[PDB]
């Protein structure tokens, strides 16, 4: 019924209160003519609760096992990010490594001096796959 | 009886104007805004050279 | 049918009977949306310019999408921004801005609106 | 941990110890030493360990809301869902704050008396 | 304890130094209201031609009597409707709409906003 036309942030927050990440699959049908518009608010919308991460948890995991990709999963890494109040970054710093992977932009080279608290292996083996040829030992050194 | 001409032709010429207003407007804009840069940049230019001579002095 | 009495109206080219008929429609305390929807879309049929003051009333009512097609068939993005306004519909105000400024520019509400992008 | 209360030290060491065993301890002392740093940012993870733990102190409890009050929000459902601080002191903080948070919280708390006051 | 400061500013004849550090405390970040309340008290002392176009943003941070005070000590009669407008106090707009019609008073508000009282 909402799909014609209605305040789709009510249906984000059923949605972040519906924990059914099969129905977000359903809402992830990669055909449905809103879809990308129904996106395009469910993201700008998403940010309304920030008390509790579960729903956020099990939305990402959908979007893990729905293999949304760039452009798909990583802008709610960027929203989210905006002062994130679950300021980890296991599962979210680790998780925008993963983006950048799958994205190889130059945005990955401004993530180092935008977050902290991170790990060297995986970057180091990334920045070899990447154009760091010896900044890996430069790293190892530096960081 | 497709009388919807007389109003569509009238509407439609009333567009077919409104554009170019908009258009000599946003040039008009464009050359006064070209002009404010040409009258900012001249005073710049002045004071940069006229502090430059006075401070060749040094280095 | 309301509608389908407008089209027996436009049928004959009764236009006039269309305006005439509007003109006591707003005589009404039991209705819904779609009358004022088709008030403003006649407006900018035959009278644009009386739709922007009521609209800045009755706006909180009515469906979005009737209300994009009708706004975009009056092709007056002057009131298209305040319109996308009233739906928060920034991305919208932004390109039609940029495509007609001298009608719709507004300076300091736009640099300020900008940061939802 | 009297001397941590009394040092106003360098920064990190804190999140570094907080896991160290227990000596002489309490919260609601610890919570009036921060409040003389206005400096939340401290437990917030660890605060976070220790209610989803599920420790109904409301303090901590109190201590979320504070942090909350301080990060501009509106936590209405947070707030709703928590039985467990008391309404009365979170209400009476925000007092030149906000009167729709600590109205809400009178509503949740009754404090019908506080309303009127 | 700014507020103070203000005075002192004033009483020691530092008005364009107070306006300065107005045009400083523009851009804070973790604000109340009363931040913005003085700001429109010094406007209305100082800049009443700047105080109404800003009043057009803050409407939902706002504290009623102090506002109401320095629009009266300014009395912006047409302001002091839109004040209304934002708080819903029909009487006293019709009252002044009244007793100063000519700088304050429009027939299209007025045409349905008497319906409220």
């Amino acid at each position: 019924v909402c799909n014609e036309n209605s305040l789709f942030k009510s249906l984000s927050r059923y949605l972040v209160r519906r924990k059914d990440p099969e129905l977000w699959g359903s809402v992830l049908l990669e055909s449905n003519p809103y879809r990308r518009p129904l996106i395009d608010q469910v993201v700008q919308t998403a940010l309304s609760e920030t008390q509790d991460p579960e729903e956020v948890s099990v939305t990402v995991k959908a979007f893990m096992t729905a293999d949304l990709p760039n452009e798909l999963i990583e802008l709610l890494e960027k929203i989210v990010l905006d002062n994130s109040v679950f300021s980890e970054h296991r599962n979210l710093q680790n998780l925008l490594i993963l983006t950048a992977i799958k994205a190889d932009r130059t945005r990955v080279m401004e993530y180092i001096n935008r977050l902290d608290n991170y790990d060297a292996p995986d970057i180091a083996n990334i920045a070899i796959s990447n154009e760091l040829f010896e900044e890996a030992f430069a790293i190892f050194r530096k960081f | 009886p497709e009388s919807i001409r007389k109003w569509r032709e009238e509407q439609r010429k009333r567009l077919q104007e409104l554009d170019a207003a908009s258009k000599v407007t946003e040039q008009e804009w464009r050359e006064k805004a070209k002009k404010d840069l040409e009258e900012w940049n001249q005073r710049q230019s002045e004071q940069v050279e006229k502090n430059k001579i006075n401070n060749r002095i040094a280095d | 049918e309301l509608e389908e009495l407008i089209n027996y109206y436009q049928d004959r080219g009764y236009f006039e009977e269309l305006i005439t008929m509007l003109e006591a429609a707003l005589g009404l305390e039991r209705a819904h949306m779609g009358m004022f929807t088709e008030l403003a879309i006649l407006y900018s049929k035959f009278k644009p310019q009386k739709m922007r003051e009521h609209l800045e009333l009755f706006w909180s009512r009515v469906n979005i999408p009737k209300v994009l097609r009708a706004a975009e068939q009056a092709h007056l993005w002057a009131e298209l921004v305040f319109l996308y306004d009233k739906y928060e519909e920034y991305d919208n105000a932004i390109i039609t801005m940029m495509n007609h400024p001298t009608d719709a520019w507004k300076e300091g509400q736009f640099k300020d609106i900008i940061t939802k992008v | 941990i009297g001397g941590l209360l009394d040092v106003d030290c360098s920064e990190d060491v804190i999140k570094n110890l907080i896991l160290v065993v227990r000596g002489q301890f309490s919260t609601d002392e610890l919570v009036a030493e921060v409040e003389k740093r206005n400096r939340l940012k401290l437990l917030l993870p660890w605060l976070e360990a220790r209610i989803h733990e599920g420790c109904e102190e409301p303090a901590t409890h109190n201590a979320l809301a504070k942090i909350y009050i301080d990060s501009n929000n509106n936590p209405e459902r947070f707030l709703r869902e928590n039985p467990y601080y008391d309404s009365r002191v979170v209400g009476k903080y925000c007092e030149k704050r906000d009167p729709h948070l600590a109205c809400v919280a009178y509503e949740r708390g009754q404090c019908d008396l506080e309303l009127i006051n």
